[PDB]
RNA sequence: GUCUACGGCCAUACCACCCUGAACGCGCCCGAUCUCGUCUGAUCUCGGAAGCUAAGCAGGGUCGGGCCUGGUUAGUACUUGGAUGGGAGACCGCCUGGGAAUACCGGGUGCUGUAGGCU
RNA sequence: CCGUGGAGCAGAAGGGCAAAAGCUCGCUUGAUCUUGAUUUUCAGUACGAAUACAGACCGUGAAAGCGGGGCCUCACGAUC
RNA sequence: ACGCAGUUUUAUCCGGUAAAGCGAAUGAUUAGAGGUCUUGGGGCCGAAACGAUCUCAACCUAUUCUCAAACUUUAAAUGGGUAAGAAGCCCGGCUCGCUGGCGUGGAGCCGGGGUGGAAUGCGAGUGCCUAGUGGGCCACUUUUGGUAAGCAGAACUGGC
């Protein structure tokens, strides 16, 4: 009963946010958008001939085929009944890219260099990204000056 | 002492608007033909007035803009037909001035009677070479404050050049 | 007393851009001159800007990445008196020929100089460069005359016909170069071939010669006082072309360094602004202690 | 004219007088200041304000009635001009009526279920000031006793405090009497203008 | 008789009663919805891959098992 | 230390006012016979170069207005989860975690790619 | 002269737009024919709408490119 | 070892609610001050006179009071998507009727090299057939209409 058209709650979400009304910047066009990029959706007001969906905004995809001016993408949107992988023709200026991936691909340069390290001199290297460890016995310095008191304030409104 | 900043005639604009189309105000594009050499170009609507009757689009008015030395010789039969007698609140504060006459035939033109009796607006804007910034098509940058045009500047012009009386009441 | 000008207008103030403030782009036009379609991803997308200024034009080929736009080849009309053309840096004669420098140029950087002559005799046809099988292809250029509107005879399409002629593919119209008549559709060339040898202002010199030698010599200046001659100048171009096209090569100029400069008024730190506000302070406490009382 | 036993706590959104309503009446109260509204700053020291403590809705009609109890202590304790109070509170909230009856089943049910604009309250945070008034420093009880005459009358639990600042403004009563004189604060009718140092040197020279 | 119009009670759990799945297993992706002219070009390319790869490839793997 | 042509970041780079500009360059400027389009060579095109940095432009400044950033506001308003916590309600307090903004004050105001020329 | 959208974009509102998607002028019907894919509603069925393509004939533009109706969100219909 | 998760962690995007603000746009709204352009209404110098004066009306500037589910510069908590490898990384070479200054770019194909790639828990993937179901209700929290209901209607979770 809510009127289920296109983009019937994006008062706000198609909108460009502030001081940046105008003509779109020419390197969101230049980019380099080939297959296998895991590529993110984000939704322009400017351009109204390519924008995905309401439901497709702020989503992280897949590229599986790019054409002269725009690009198709392959999204996990999730229905009532389970998540399916959907084909999607989207133009340049929605997209961009993710930086998740190339951080990955930083680590496993990263991590290939401490093997040929590792492999070089002989020396064992754990190149594994262990989490927060717990605080280890530290030594604390007072010198100098008293710890300060602290005591709770009065109340005063 | 002062470097190519010299107060000039930019333009110069004739307007006769007429409160009716057709005839009268044919004849008055003939009058403004007969004075510059050059055809006029008419006006219309964003009003309709109906206390008179004109309509959106009609052809209320012909006006005209001349530059040079026509504009100086047609701004130098208007200061003779008013003998050189302006007002203090005719200067604009961009340092521009009109006037505007009646009598048209006052300017040494062979008055026909078919035409009929009509009046020209005469108004004047001032020029200094570099004010084709605003108006060229790349680079339209700002004017300035030293070097625009001021209603002092514009009645000491009006001293000095043609001999004129200001008439301060 | 009569207007609320700016109150919150500059705290809403959106800026267009840099260069659109400065007036040099529109980009409106760029964004469909520049991008290359995305079935390439790679392939760059080289455009020939024509400039035209005064006292010198600039005619370059160029492409665009993210970081800014990389220049090919670039070439100007104030080198012109080094190539052959003493005089008349800034006609259509000077715009063919910064064309034909151009692309001469751009040849011998990629080394394409035996193959694709191009249109050696000036002609003023419709030439269009075709390309050789076995052989690299042709230079695929797009042009880009600017904000200055595309009338007929306007010298950015001599630039263009310097360009094809030199041998750079640019597709292109024969209705907007000079000689194109606007009632009658056939397009003349013998007109554009004399308005490619400059013959109509060495008709105006006739005219002016005939007509006011006064005009003739407060304009037409450096002409006449090194030396300009119409017969002359119909070889001189004509001489000129052939020694454009005989050695492009573009060698440069040393320019080691020359350390002397005081030119630019650097800034002021903070506590010599914060002392001059202090001064400033102090100075008008003086002129209440002393006129006040004086 | 309904009971305040119905209309109560805040339970709904705030739906005020704009483009969408377009059908509320005129509210009770018009004006805000009694006493001497020109009074210069310096004139009245110190100012005694009435806090909340529920988060409630007051009326209209029930600001109408304490400004007029308020007002009429003033005005027999300390006279005409010898006092300022203004009421903080601005009624914006638009109440809405389902009335009924217009004596059988036979009218309607439920079935027109949004109602018409009936009156206007104002919704009333916990620590959100009613009323304030400012008077001399002799005058410390009567202002205490108005501020009790309207606690009387104002529904639910509220309490009183003497401000530390000075009358209307946010700085401090302690400080505006060094602050004044020297540098900073200039009056402005009954207000007082804060001037800081990112000025130009106009302003500067203009003063001292 | 007025009754219950629309809800999303109890549809969660039942979305979990079976583990809402991933497609999870998608190996040499599928190929329909991709441009005509780049499947005029790939096509035509493979069918000359199986045509033209024998000998070119063969003395470059003699030659790199001779080199290694 | 700079400018020109094309730009990327889109006000740290806009707006108002006042100073400085030696060399190229950028421009104002000088005129309509051809290409050109207008009522007007005002705008756009055609061959210039007699003067000029007056203007644009490029630098500096304004206890400048805006913009960005940092303290204060503030562990405050809020908020995931919990109680056989309080209160008639209104709401409030606590355990566990996350944590915002305006007034107020302080600092800055362009960084760079390609190609080319002047000290 | 100031004038960042305070006007206009056929109409109810929302988004968006300044050498522009607004106003004016000059040509033109791409509001053409045809096969697939995808989004929307969704059961991942249909209709309507829309998107990115592909193949012909084309329109404009100097070319870049843009256009297979309206700047976008609706304005419409199964068997027989 | 393969793989999965109503979960956490490390990175990367998304939003526009709670809050806060309107001396910031839109819409409302209170009060005082300063300035003097404009018109309208009173009083004064006195033939009348923007010749001159005081007040008021409107206007402007700096302030100040209170808000907005269909307002917003800013903007939480909670949450949603993605990546955390042998299906990955690199090297060499063919094909293309796609593209094209270029053996240029891009896709496909072939051969080779090294697996120890965040935590915790669990053995997973898939095919067929089909009953019942399609009248719901209550509670913490967020909320719509109503004065309120053991009232009617929504969101998450749990229970009957
Ligand atoms: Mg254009
Ligand atoms: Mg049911
Ligand atoms: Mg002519
Ligand atoms: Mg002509
Ligand atoms: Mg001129
Ligand atoms: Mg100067
Ligand atoms: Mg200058
Ligand atoms: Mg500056
Ligand atoms: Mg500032
Ligand atoms: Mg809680
Ligand atoms: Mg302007
Ligand atoms: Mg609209
Ligand atoms: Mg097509
Ligand atoms: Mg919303
Ligand atoms: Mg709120
Ligand atoms: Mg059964
Ligand atoms: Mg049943
Ligand atoms: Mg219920
Ligand atoms: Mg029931
Ligand atoms: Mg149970």
């Amino acid at each position: 009963t809510n009127t289920k058209g296109k983009r019937r709650g994006t008062r706000y979400m198609f909108s460009r946010p502030f001081r940046k009304h105008g003509v779109v910047p020419l390197a969101t066009y230049m980019r380099i958008y080939k297959k296998g990029d895991i590529v993110d959706i984000k939704g322009m007001g400017t351009v109204q001939k390519g924008m995905p969906h309401k439901c497709y905004h702020g989503k992280t995809g897949r590229v599986y085929n790019v054409t002269q001016h725009a690009v198709g993408i392959v999204v996990n949107k999730q229905v009532k009944g389970k998540i399916l992988a959907k084909r999607i023709n989207v133009r340049i200026e929605h997209i961009k890219h993710s930086k998740s991936r190339d951080s990955f691909l930083k680590r496993v340069k990263e991590n290939d260099q401490k093997k040929k390290e590792a492999k070089e001199k002989g020396t064992w290297v754990q190149l594994k990204r262990q989490p927060a460890p717990p605080r280890e016995a530290h030594f604390v310095r007072t010198n100098g000056k008293e710890p300060e008191l602290l005591e709770p304030i009065p109340y005063e409104f | 002492e002062n470097p190519m900043r010299e107060l000039r005639i930019r333009k110069l604009c004739l307007n006769i608007c007429v409160g009716e189309s057709g005839d009268r105000l044919t004849r008055a594009a003939k009058v403004l033909e007969q004075l510059t050499g050059q055809t006029p170009v008419f006006s219309k609507a964003r009003y309709t007035v109906r206390s008179f009757g004109i309509r959106r689009n009609e052809k209320i008015a012909v006006h005209c803009t001349v530059r040079g030395a026509k504009a100086e010789e047609i701004l130098e039969k208007g200061l003779k037909v008013r003998e050189y007698e302006l007002r203090k609140n005719n200067f604009s504060d961009t340092g521009n001035f009109g006037f505007g006459i009646q009598e048209h035939i006052d300017l040494g033109i062979k008055y026909d009677p078919s035409i009929g009796i009509y009046g020209l607006d005469f108004y004047v804007v001032l020029g200094r070479p570099g004010f084709s910034i605003a108006d060229k098509k790349r680079r339209t940058g700002c004017i300035g404050a030293k070097h625009r045009i001021s209603k002092e500047e514009a009645m000491r012009w009006f001293q000095q050049k043609y001999d004129g009386i200001i008439l301060p009441g | 007393v009569k207007v609320v000008k700016n109150k919150a207008y500059f705290k809403r103030y959106q800026v267009k851009f840099r260069r659109r403030r400065e007036g040099k782009t529109d980009y409106y036009a760029r964004k469909r001159l520049v991008i290359q379609d995305k079935n390439k991803y790679n392939t760059p997308k080289y455009r020939m800007i024509v400039r035209v200024t005064n006292r010198d034009i600039i005619c370059q080929i160029a492409y665009a990445r993210i970081e800014g736009d990389m220049i090919v080849c670039a070439a100007y009309a104030h080198e012109l008196p080094k190539y052959g053309v003493k005089v008349g840096l800034t006609n259509y004669a000077a715009a063919y020929c910064t064309g034909l420098l151009l692309a001469r140029r751009l040849l011998n950087r990629f080394g394409m100089d035996k193959i694709y002559e191009g249109q050696v005799e000036v002609t003023g046809d419709e030439y269009n460069v075709e390309s050789i099988d076995g052989q690299p292809g042709a230079f695929t250029c797009y042009l880009d005359a600017g904000l200055a509107r595309t009338t007929t005879g306007n010298k950015v399409f001599g630039a263009l016909k310097g360009a094809v002629d030199g041998g750079l593919s640019i597709p292109h119209s024969t209705k907007r170069f000079p000689g194109y008549d606007s009632e009658s559709k056939e397009f003349n060339a013998e007109v554009h071939r004399k308005h490619i040898m400059g013959q109509n202002v060495a008709d105006y010199m006739r005219y002016l010669m005939e007509e006011d030698e006064d005009a003739y010599k407060k304009q037409f200046s450096q002409y006449i006082k090194n030396s300009v001659t119409p017969d002359m100048m119909e070889e001189m171009y004509k001489k000129a072309h052939a020694a454009i096209r005989e050695n492009p090569v573009y060698e440069k100029k040393p320019k080691k360094e020359v350390k002397k400069k005081r030119w630019n008024r650097p800034k002021m730190s903070l506590a010599q602004k914060k002392d001059r506000v202090a001064q400033k302070k102090a100075s008008f406490l003086r002129a209440q202690e002393r006129a006040a009382e004086s | 004219r309904r009971p305040a036993r119905c209309y109560r706590y805040c339970k709904n959104k705030p739906y005020p007088k704009s483009r969408f309503c377009r059908g509320v009446p005129d509210a009770k109260i018009r004006i805000f200041d009694l006493g001497r509204k020109k009074a210069k700053v310096d004139e009245f020291p110190l100012c005694g304000h009435m806090v909340s403590d529920e988060y409630e809705q007051l009326s209209s009609e029930a600001l109408e009635a304490a400004r007029i109890c308020a007002n009429k202590y003033m005005v027999k304790s300390c006279g005409k001009d010898g006092f300022h109070i203004r009421v903080r509170l601005h009624p914006f909230h638009v109440i809405r009526i389902n009335k009924m009856l217009s004596a059988d089943r036979l009218q309607t049910g439920m079935r027109g279920a949004f109602g018409k604009p009936q009156g206007t309250v104002a919704r009333v945070h916990i620590g959100q000031v009613i009323m304030s008034i400012r008077t001399k420093l002799q005058n410390k009880e009567h202002v205490i006793e108005a501020l009790r005459r309207a606690k009387f009358k104002f529904p639910g639990r509220q309490k009183i405090h003497i401000s530390k600042k000075w009358g209307f403004t946010k700085f401090n009563a302690d400080e505006f009497e060094d602050m004044v004189a020297e540098k900073r604060l200039i009056p402005d009718g009954c207000g007082v203008k804060y001037i800081p140092n990112r000025g130009p040197l106009d302003k500067w020279r203009a003063l001292h | 008789a007025k009754s219950k119009n629309h809800t999303t009670h109890n549809q969660s759990r039942k979305w979990h009663r079976n583990g809402i799945k991933k497609p999870r297993s998608q190996r040499y992706e599928s190929l329909k919805g991709v441009d005509p002219k780049f499947l005029r070009n790939m096509r035509f390319a493979k069918k000359h891959n199986k045509k033209g790869l024998k000998k070119m490839q063969a003395n470059n793997a003699k030659a790199m098992s001779a080199r290694a």
